[PDB]
């Protein structure tokens, strides 16, 4: 279906590592809002500006076209060190 | 190039590596690397760039040492708290290897100045904590066409990427990522192995998993 | 447990990590870890176990420092060549953190003696270079049921595994693997994150790739 | 088919990272000898005693049963550090 994976702090906040979801998002940004609307914890975990999307082993814009079978991973960006 | 009898003994375990040999060790000696950010990562990466033998290193940071930093920046110490980081670091580093030439630069250069500096080295190490600087670097490096080994870490997450062209932080994470950088740098400098350009290697400490994700222009 | 005002400031960046908090930092202070092999890896891992705050560490190695070792063992120095490794290391380590208790043990214990020693700690670090020792360890640890964070590296290849129950070597490789160990140790000690038991994480420096392979009884 | 992968020093010596081969080895040890018989360089790269086998993400004895579709990776063992 749509294997939505979660890494690092993102998975930490949402409490799950992966989740299959029904196909229904044109852009990656489409899925970004659905999931974020679940709760305040989800809102923050998937807050815009503080998230990075990776579509099928490759990084993509918050617009890449999503079709059924796609694997989208959501991890945060890192700066510091 | 040209190793002495003493260098040749100290660097042995490296020289005997198939594909590296005396040739590699001479490249290292002839290299001029620039490390930007002698904090958490800058400290981890330089300690091994020094011991391995990169002949010339330039430390660039404007900050000073502090207590909190002593939870992870091994190059610094209580006795150096307050002193600037480029100097605390240079001292510790020259202890690790009295054979290399270390140049500290206590400052905050602007674009004109970074650019001049970059064009003076063969490779740069992004060891900073903000996109302001990281962007200048990526900019200057691309203009002069000087390789960039960039890395970052925070909380329990790290990343490392190569370009050929508060929140807490667990101490050992900066070490994983930092030593990754120092490796890739050496790889580029001697033409040993295949570089990690064209992707981001992400490290998830909480679970100890590594992911590779393809980059796009 | 019970951190002072000074510990609480130095360890801050760790304490504020969600899930860790003051509690974690108190666990660390109360821990008694045993590191076997203060060579390439033992040196990398201890530097961060110390700075992070593990209150009690015991260094176990029978060898002495030498030139060649100075290409990668940052804890040692030219001035300490000849001196035994447990002592060179203890000195450098107590510089990194004057708050922890370090005990050096210059020797080559047998099975009876390892066994007694192991049962005296909460976790052991396999930082050796031969299956003779690695086997004693795995044996004793399993008998007393003390967690084992085992690692190894040579040439351009590393491995790390957890148990809850010449050839050259590029300097920075020992750093990658070593800091991995120190991470996993802290993870176990404070019950933070999920341990890497039940598998082997392999690291291929030549290409910078990481693999995970499931273990079987 | 039989995706035989090579890692670390092993891949270094054999000069290839992966290689598909015709199904024909009962035990992992069966494949171990065929490949090792190719040349002195292959003999050494895959020398017995100095090799580790990994069958489909899991480690296995030099006997695990090999069938078509299997992915066998050959990397060396590490001690030292
Ligand atoms: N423009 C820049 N030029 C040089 N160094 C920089 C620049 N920007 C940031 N840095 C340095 O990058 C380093 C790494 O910081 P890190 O986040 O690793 O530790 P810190 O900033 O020193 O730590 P703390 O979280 O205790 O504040 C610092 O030591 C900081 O001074
Ligand atoms: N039985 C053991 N008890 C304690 N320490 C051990 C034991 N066996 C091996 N060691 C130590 O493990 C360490 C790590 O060795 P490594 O392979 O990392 O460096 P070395 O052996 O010191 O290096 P070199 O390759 O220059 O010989 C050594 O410093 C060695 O003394």
């Amino acid at each position: 279906m749509i294997k939505v994976l979660f890494f690092a702090q993102v998975r930490e906040l949402v409490g799950t590592d992966a989740t299959e979801v029904a196909a229904d998002f044109p852009t990656v940004e489409a899925l970004r809002q659905h999931m974020a609307a679940q709760s305040d914890r989800w809102a923050l975990a998937l807050e815009d500006g503080k998230l990075l999307a990776a579509v099928n082993q490759t990084l993509v814009s918050f617009d890449h076209p999503l079709t059924d079978g796609d694997e989208v991973a959501f991890f945060p960006p890192v700066t510091g060190g | 190039a040209e190793l002495s009898d003493q260098e040749m003994l100290r660097y042995n375990r490296q020289i005997i590596l198939r594909g590296f040999d005396f040739d590699g060790q001479e490249a290292l000696k002839d290299s001029r690397v620039l490390i930007v950010g002698l904090g958490g990562l800058g400290c981890a990466a330089s300690q091994y760039l020094a011991s391995a033998g990169v002949g010339n290193l330039t430390l660039l940071d404007f900050d000073t040492v502090s207590l909190s930093n002593l939870q992870r920046q091994t190059l610094h110490s209580d006795a150096t708290v307050g002193q600037p980081k480029v100097e605390s670091a240079r001292d510790a580093l020259t202890r690790i290897n009295p054979h290399i030439a270390i140049t500290p630069v206590n400052a905050l250069l602007d674009d004109a100045e970074l650019a001049a500096l970059i064009a003076e080295h063969d490779l740069v190490l992004d060891c900073t904590d903000n996109v302001a600087v990281r962007n200048q670097l990526n900019a200057g490096c691309f203009a002069a066409k000087v390789p960039l080994v960039s890395g970052a870490a925070i909380r329990m997450e790290g990343q490392i990427t190569v370009f050929t062209y508060e929140a807490g932080v667990m101490a050992p994470l900066i070490g994983v990522i930092g030593s990754l950088q120092a490796m890739e740098a050496i790889k580029m400098l001697a033409g040993y192995g295949k570089p990690a350009s064209g992707k981001i290697v992400m490290y998830d400490a909480m679970t100890c998993q590594f992911r590779e994700m393809k980059l796009m222009r």
